[PDB]
């Protein structure tokens, strides 16, 4: 949104994307944190294993589906994103809304004991037991353990989820020299954050290419599967959104 | 393949 964006204007960019994070960041990082020691009870987990795959993927997919209601409000709160052509704004959310889904994850992970926060206190993988998916779900507990290792603070989240969205080697996009220029620019304002702070070695330790888009493209096929064996489900249960982002 | 919600949402104000 600006070719040759000054010094002035890059660190307005820093604040006004940490802004848009901060109205949108879903849950509240203190809330969060002084519930670690709230974990569910063994009792607690045996009765979300035995809970029905339609039932545990009928609440996952809510959950997430509002978990994505706030991806695509900060979207719109970002610097340059309303301005991008229709299609392109579809493209970059389709492909970016779990994604931002899969980091916003680490503010909600306990790396110590390895749990997440979900319907009100903290329970790890084996909660998800009745998904039927439990290496992909392995794979994004490691994921959101890799990221931890960050320690990101509430401001890296927000200019590095702006950069996770904001992807300008997204396939389908129409005007991709636009998407460049506001990619380079949310660069320029999360490494000059970055160097104020001497966080620059984060850099070299965030997620490999194709990382998040391969978690992304598992839960689809995941999605697909469930979706062939509770077809009636997903037609009834499931919010449209959902549907629309992933079927 | 389908985002006519995702375009309403877009232009919801
Ligand atoms: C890991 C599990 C299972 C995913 C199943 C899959 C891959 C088939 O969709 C998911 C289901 C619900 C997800 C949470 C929904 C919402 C939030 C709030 C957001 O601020 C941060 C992420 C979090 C805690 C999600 C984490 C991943 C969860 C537990």
């Amino acid at each position: 949104e600006a070719p040759y964006a000054s010094l002035t204007e890059i660190e307005h960019l820093v604040q006004s994307v940490c802004k848009s994070y901060r109205e949108t960041c879903q849950l509240r990082l203190e809330d969060l944190l002084r519930q670690r020691s709230n974990i569910f009870s063994r009792e607690e987990v045996t009765g979300y294993q035995r809970k029905s795959m339609w039932e545990m993927w009928e609440r996952c997919a809510h959950h997430l589906t509002e978990a994505i209601q706030y991806v695509v409000e900060f979207a719109k709160r970002l610097s340059g994103f309303m301005e991008l052509c229709q299609n392109d704004q579809i493209v970059l959310l389709k492909a970016g809304a779990m994604e931002v889904v899969l980091v916003r994850m680490c503010r909600a992970y306990n790396a110590d004991n390895r749990t997440v926060f979900f319907e009100g206190k903290y329970g790890g993988m084996e909660l998800f037991r009745a998904l039927g998916c439990s290496e992909l779900i392995s794979s994004i507990f490691d994921f959101s353990h890799s990221l931890s290792a960050l320690h990101f603070s509430e401001d890296e989240i927000a200019l590095y989820t702006a950069l996770v969205l904001i992807n300008a080697h997204r396939p389908g996009l129409q005007e991709k020299r636009k998407v460049e220029q506001l990619q380079y620019n949310l660069e320029l304002a999360f490494h000059h954050h970055l160097c104020k702070t001497h966080r620059q070695s984060i850099l070299a330790k965030l997620p490999p290419k194709g990382k998040l888009r391969s978690l992304c493209s598992q839960h689809v096929e995941r999605l697909q599967i469930f979706q062939h064996l509770h077809p009636i489900v997903v037609q009834a249960a499931f919010p449209p959104l959902y549907k629309e982002l992933f079927s | 393949e389908k985002h006519k919600i995702l375009h309403r949402l877009l232009q919801d104000s």
